[PDB]
RNA sequence: AGGGCAUGCAAUACCAAUCAGAUAACAACUGAA
RNA sequence: UCCUAUUUCCUAGUACCAUUAGUGAACUCAUUUGGUCUGAUCCUAAGUACGCAGUGAGCUAAAUAGAUACAAGGAACUUGACAAGCAUUAC
RNA sequence: UUUUUUUUUUUUUUUUUUUUUUUUUUUUU
RNA sequence: UUUUUUUUUUUUUUUUUUUUUUUUUUUUUUUUUUUUU
RNA sequence: UUUUUUUUUUUUUU
């Protein structure tokens, strides 16, 4: 629900600092090498799940910004953009595919 | 920014909660949102991505005041801002919001206390606050002045609650009852605006625009 | 204008005897912040007068240090 | 001298000057001016991939 | 000033209000008031009330007060308390008048077809001045020197 | 306490103008001057003058006293310590629990007070005291109406009148107007004109 | 410009006048680009 | 220009007055909205011709017309007659979608024409498995307007209903389970089953807007258990702002039965959602206007030549009372009707049952008076008063209010008939009576 | 140039008497560019 | 059965934009304490059953700008009656 | 409570703005 | 007399205009064609 | 200076 928004960030009061430094960490973004081997369900729910974690992190971006301090792990954001990013990449390329063989016959 | 179509299967719209440092209601939460979305959007925004429970969804525009950049030792006198427009919504959800999260806190400025002060100040330079009337307090869809001692309201209430209004009256700031015979005010404890029988007749007084006349 | 863009420098460059002093409004204003603060509970004066490593719980000061002698 | 941005916007304003007798050539902060300001330079060691150029006559 | 382009009366007016010439007759209307059978439309009091003020000559006992629904004026409102009903400045003697700016009373009498008015400083007292101007005009009536 | 501390709604429930806006600053000050538990307030008609009935707590006896300190004297109260440090640590309490402990008084010694308009401490008074009081209440109703006999009238007023009936009383002008070019002569006449027909 | 004169005179864009000079930042000859 | 100085004032006075208007004419507007909406996802996009050859027309074309005819307000016997006939012919040839506009349109019309409704249902409940959610909610929907109960056909639409759960949506499944509860034709298992699916429906796919159609006093205490009046209890606190008069009176009538009839539910609730509940009671709740009936009308007037004090209309809390007595105040009568009762019998109705029990355990000295008994009297007074007469020295009715004997259609058509007459024959000689023709002219 | 590339600069002129505007039924109705 | 006819009608959650609700010329201008004072209205007021507002220290020089009180004479002053004065005094 | 929209009344266009994106086979559920 | 307002829209009257049209929201009530008054 | 279901259209008027 709308706890989402908050919920295991730095902004949750009812965990600790050890809890938030915890949760903080994260890996690799997702290369375009496994995205071109996932359905297009799978692409569709990872968007959105990224879409979840770029709302999360914003808060902690704005907050930080409020008493002009830079955000713990800023590269969270890049990571998720790159990743947004090479699923769109992988779907137009799926489409431009039918374009030419449609391009093809009229010819 | 670019305009939503109909069918929409990979949104943009991000969403953040806004750090306010005015008092917000139990049920009211300050989101962050771009200048372009309308409140059918956002309600369905939040209703099929989180779903979250939501009555009403209230928007301002926000837009950042000019600033000059005067300080320093080599001033560029240039004009400048500091943040981005956007729209400022106000969700009232179903369900209580912790205050912690919506509204500021800072020790250093213990005048800075929006959430201790709750309402009772008004974070501006509003010298008088405005109030319409309340729910309660207009006609349709109002407490009654009389219902207390009707019958069927003391069904429901048994053992449970006092109806009667005589028993929650402060002490610290009411005055004794006076005489009617005597001279008093209207405002002591008559909570209404229709003379009471019980008070005796009243003279009228007429001004006299020509007393030359006489 | 907190731009500082209008023709107001103009009779600052004069000399002055003295100014205004809204006390009565400044006041006012305090006191309204003051209530607001007493209705919860919380001393506000208290805590803007105390020394800085001060530590008064309650209604306390140094009236209050005289009977304790003990 | 009185304060009229009615009058301002409805006299003076970018749809309004158009409609002058003026010489346009003159550079302009908050006007449509006609003046040519020669564009993105040259190309060094980045790559050649990435180099814009071009827009309204390749759009498609 | 007494320009002819004024009203001849100085009386409260209450001017009747006529409905439209096209609505039909009220809800409260159809109301039976007899002792046996008692009938109560919905607004029926509330109605009533505002059609009986549409006269104008049946304003009530307390007309004042039976409109005013704002407390601004009830908060105010004082039981058995007598007031007068002359204001403290105008004189009964004819001709006197009092100027603002001025702040000073004047005497208004005509002699010899010719219009002339004199000064009374109230500097030194409103009373004393206001009696003196009185005074003046009594005794201008008396010693006769002002024209009938 | 005259405010209920911690109250519902985002408002205050009692008046903010006229003379209630003084009365709540007044108050603000003071906000357990009214014990808890004691009689409701009683005041007289002609000057503000309350009366009420509490319990105030116990004092330690004279002979351990140590003396008068500061400008105001005062004997000690006769109360408790608090839970120390150590054992406050293990106590299943929070930090924030722990460190608003208090000590525990007595309250058991009943009094009747008397205040001011201002709810102003005056005078306190027993239950022998006030016993006493009432066995003389005759004898001096009787003191006062004899005592009333003695006053005399002010002779101010009497002196005022024979000085002002037999001295001199100079009076000096007032609102001297000035006049531009044309003067004045005490009393102005007024212009006859023709109509046009 | 007001209402009466502004109501007679047509739009600078709709004439050739634009594309009859070669005034820019280098100078006073302008070569447009692919030319 | 210039004006002269006497029509100055005149104008200036005028439009004072004018702004002094336009000041006092906004007062009672206050629920007013420049804004507003309209439904536009229910109409055809194919054009069709009311007035067109009925012959002519199909199943298609009819259920169109039909459906337009309705949106329109176009009440005419000449063409909804027309209708029926040509949909009697076409029965067997109707889609369920069509059938569903069909009775969509004949419920929105109030077109009280049982010879269709009997006919159209033997199809119906063949047609029931390829029925879909609209078809489905739109029968029973016309059928609880009309007041034609079928407690045969009823079921087995809300056990269609409940197999294709999965594919219906949460208002059509909400109105269906009201309109079965108002029906009465649900038993202990099926009520259970529908319960049961109900709050799932409500706590999975149910907003604010969506809940409060949830509500229904009558539904509340003969269909949903414990568990689910809890829930539902407790969520109508939470979800009141967003709400309107007309839900708050059935929350209140809801809240009012259950603490009258189920003490125990009623005390498992939490303080807070008591208190609710408490001061919900103490707030004024609009009402429609509402006046006395024609047979009403003559009750009183025979009550009144019988010598007994009453009043015609008034409000008691939270029920109404057609009669009731000031020398004895616990005393009341109720006029019943052609509507108190299904189409073609005499059995009464579950919101009038309901209505009589809550306020005979209440202590109401309750008596009822029938139409068809009363319309035999003809126009005669003395008959009304010793009938009347006769009733008062007899005991009230009891707790558990019964059904009449049996009925048809015959009978309830001659019965309609037969008083269409005295209503109007009544009237004449009411209005002759207040004619003095006194005045006579010489000319 | 693999992919993407909101909005504004008033645009039927890759054509066609002139005269306002999304470029005007005849006529009234006029002209140094 | 003597009503002018005994003709059902609370209120559909609601697009986009404006707003600091009180005193105060808050507008051009500028020697700009925004808010007190300087003028008519808005409150049946013993000035509204405590409202708004109020800025270093010292000191008998003379001159100048003003206020109050002047013996007798009362235009002898000045180009000119400019200015000043009268209009309050037993209560 | 205003603004928006009809009339007064005007492409007498208030650049980056609108009930204004190609103008109804809309899959009525 | 120095000789003064009316169109959008509301009400009324007169009608063969039209889903470019009022919830598939809700209440009340004796009730309506042709072969039951 | 148009007030609550949207358009077209005719006469009078407090």
């Amino acid at each position: 629900g709308i706890d989402e928004l908050w919920k295991g960030s730095y902004l949750d009061p009812t965990i600790g600092a050890k809890q938030k430094e915890a949760n903080a960490v994260a890996g690799d973004a997702w290369p375009a090498c496994l995205l071109r081997m996932k359905s297009f369900e799978d692409l569709h729910k990872l968007w959105y799940i990224c879409l979840k974690e770029k709302n999360l992190l914003m808060g902690e971006r704005w907050a930080a910004r409020q008493h002009k301090q830079e955000m713990k792990q800023p590269e969270r954001l890049q990571k998720v953009r790159r990743t947004m990013r090479r699923i769109l990449i992988v779907l137009t390329k799926r489409e431009i595919q039918q374009q030419c063989l449609r391009a093809k016959d009229i010819l | 920014p670019p305009k939503t179509p109909r069918n929409v299967f990979f949104p943009w719209q991000v969403f953040s909660v806004h750090r306010t440092g005015a008092f917000l209601e139990r049920r009211r939460v300050a989101l962050k949102v771009p200048v372009n979305l309308t409140k059918f959007e956002i309600q369905s925004y939040l209703e099929k991505i989180y779903g979250a429970r939501v009555l009403k969804v209230s928007t301002l525009i926000v837009v950042p005041r000019r600033r000059r950049d005067i300080f320093g030792p080599r001033p560029s006198m240039r004009y400048y801002r500091v943040g981005c427009t956007f729209k400022k919504a106000i969700v009232t959800l179903e369900d209580g919001v912790p205050d912690a999260v919506k509204m500021l806190r800072s020790s250093i400025e213990l005048a800075k206390n929006p959430d201790i002060t709750k309402h009772n100040l008004t974070y501006s330079g509003r010298v008088r606050a405005f109030k319409p009337p309340s729910a309660a307090q207009r006609w349709e869809m109002g407490e009654s002045k009389y219902a207390w001692r009707l019958p069927i309201p003391n069904l429901l209430a048994g053992d449970e609650m006092q109806l009667n209004p005589a028993l929650r009256i402060d002490e610290s700031t009411t005055q004794m009852f006076p005489d009617f015979s005597k001279p008093f005010f209207h405002n002591a404890h008559f909570n209404f605006s229709w003379k009471p029988e019980e008070v005796p007749f009243q003279q009228t007084v007429k001004l006299d625009i020509t007393p030359w006349r006489r | 204008n907190k731009v500082r863009t209008d023709k107001k420098e103009r009779k600052r460059a004069f000399p002055q005897r003295g100014f205004w002093k809204k006390q009565n409004f400044l006041q006012v204003k305090n006191n309204t912040v003051r209530l607001a603060f007493a209705v919860q509970g919380v001393d506000l004066l208290k805590l803007k007068r105390l020394r800085w490593g001060e530590v008064r719980k309650g209604n306390t000061g140094w009236w209050t240090d005289d009977y304790r002698s003990p | 001298n009185e304060s009229s941005p009615l009058h301002m916007g409805a006299g003076s304003a970018n749809w309004t000057a158009v409609a002058r007798l003026e010489d346009f050539t003159l550079r302009g902060l908050s006007h449509p001016p006609w003046i040519h300001v020669s564009s993105r330079p040259f190309y060094g060691a980045g790559g050649g991939a990435v180099l814009a150029a071009c827009m309204s006559s390749a759009v498609w | 000033s007494a320009n002819p382009y004024k009203p001849k009366s100085r009386e409260v007016f209450h001017p009747y209000v006529p409905a439209p010439e096209h609505l039909p007759p009220p809800a409260y209307t159809t109301a039976v008031l007899k002792p046996m059978q008692q009938f109560i439309p919905k607004d029926f009091y509330r109605d009533m009330r505002v059609d009986s003020l549409r006269d104008g000559v049946s304003l009530g006992s307390d007309f004042p007060w039976n409109v005013t629904h704002k407390y601004r004026f009830w908060r105010r409102r004082k039981y058995n308390i007598q007031l007068d009903d002359r204001f403290i400045r105008l004189s009964p003697v004819t001709g006197v008048d009092y100027y603002p700016r001025l702040n000073v009373f004047a005497v208004q009498w005509r002699e010899d077809g010719q219009h002339r008015i004199r000064w009374f400083r109230a500097a030194y007292g409103l009373t004393r001045a206001m009696r003196a101007a009185e005074n003046f005009r009594k005794t201008l009536e008396a010693t006769g020197r002002v024209d009938n | 306490g005259n405010f209920r501390i911690k109250p519902p709604g985002a408002r205050h429930a009692f008046p903010k103008l006229g003379t209630h806006r003084m009365v709540m600053f007044r108050r603000m000050n003071l906000l357990n001057w009214p014990p808890e538990d004691a009689s409701p307030l009683h005041p007289i008609e002609p000057w503000g003058r309350q009366f009420f009935v509490f319990n105030a707590f116990a004092t330690i006896d004279p002979a351990d006293w140590c003396g008068p300190r500061g400008p105001f004297p005062r004997l000690p109260p006769l109360a408790k310590p608090a839970p120390d440090a150590a054992t406050l640590a293990a106590s299943p309490s929070s930090l924030l629990s722990a460190l608003r402990e208090t000590e525990e008084r007595s309250a058991t010694r009943t009094v009747m007070c008397v205040t001011d308009f201002a709810q102003r401490p005056l005078m306190f008074l027993g239950k022998d005291d006030f016993r006493a009081l009432r066995e003389n209440l005759p004898r001096i109703k009787e003191e006062l109406k004899a005592f009333k006999e003695r006053i005399q009238p002010n002779p101010v007023h009497a002196q005022y009148d024979l000085r002002r009936k037999l001295l001199v009383y100079p009076r000096q002008a007032m609102q001297r107007l000035k006049t531009g070019e044309h003067g004045g002569y005490g009393t102005r006449r007024g212009t006859i004109r023709e109509r046009k027909t | 410009i007001r209402p009466r004169k502004k109501g007679m005179r047509l739009d600078r864009r709709r004439s050739k006048k634009q594309y009859k000079h070669g005034r820019h930042v280098g100078g006073w000859n302008y070569r447009w680009l692919g030319s | 220009g210039i004006l002269r100085p006497r029509e100055r004032l005149l104008l200036n006075a005028l439009k004072k007055e004018a702004d002094i208007r336009y000041r006092g004419r906004r007062m009672h507007k206050r629920f007013r909205s420049w804004a507003q909406q309209r439904v536009r996802h229910y109409w055809l996009p194919q054009k069709v011709c009311v007035t067109s050859d009925p012959q002519l027309m199909d199943g298609s074309y009819i259920a169109a017309c039909v459906q337009k005819a309705a949106t329109l307000r176009k009440h005419d016997l000449q063409l909804w007659h027309g209708f029926s006939k040509r949909i009697l012919e076409l029965a067997d040839s109707l889609t369920p979608q069509q059938m569903g506009y069909i009775f969509y349109g004949y419920g929105k019309s109030l077109f009280r024409h049982e010879e269709l409704y009997r006919g159209l249902l033997p199809f119906v409940a063949e047609a029931l498995p390829e029925f879909h959610s609209h078809a489905l909610m739109t029968v029973a929907w016309a059928l609880e307007r009309v007041r034609v109960n079928d407690r045969a056909v009823v079921a087995q639409i809300a056990e269609e209903a409940l197999a294709k759960k999965d594919l219906m949506r949460p208002a059509d499944f909400i109105k269906i389970v009201n309109c079965v509860a108002r029906m009465g034709a649900a038993p202990p298992s099926l009520a259970a089953a529908l319960s049961a699916e109900l709050m799932r429906v409500l706590d999975e796919k149910c907003n604010a807007l969506l809940f409060r159609g949830a509500v229904d006093h009558v539904a509340v205490a003969t269909l949903y258990s414990d568990p689910l009046r809890l829930y539902l209890l407790e969520r109508f606190t939470k979800t009141a702002i967003c709400c309107r008069p007309m839900h708050y009176q059935k929350a209140f009538q809801s809240a009012v039965a259950i603490r009258v009839l189920h003490p125990p539910v009623w005390q498992q609730l939490s303080k807070a959602v008591r208190n609710f509940y408490i001061r919900l009671s103490l707030r004024r709740i609009p009402q429609r206007a509402r006046r006395p009936s024609p047979l009403h009308w003559d009750v009183s007037n025979a009550l009144a030549k019988l010598g007994v004090f009453h009043r015609n209309t008034f409000q008691w809390g939270c029920f109404w009372i057609d009669i009731g007595e000031i020398d004895d105040r616990r005393q009341c009568w109720f006029v019943d009707g052609p509507s108190d009762f299904y189409s073609s019998t005499n059995e009464y109705t579950e919101a009038n049952k309901l209505q009589h029990r809550i306020l005979s355990e209440l202590g109401w000295n309750i008596r009822r008076v029938r139409w068809n008994d009363w319309v035999q009297l003809g126009t005669d007074m003395d008959a009304k008063v010793e009938y009347l007469r006769k009733l008062r020295e007899r005991p009230p009715w009891p707790a558990i209010l019964t059904d009449g004997p049996s009925s048809s259609r015959q009978e309830m058509v001659a019965n309609l008939r037969s008083a269409r007459d005295v209503q109007r024959a009544l009237k004449e000689r009411r209005e002759k009576n207040r004619q003095p023709h006194s005045l006579v002219m010489n000319l």
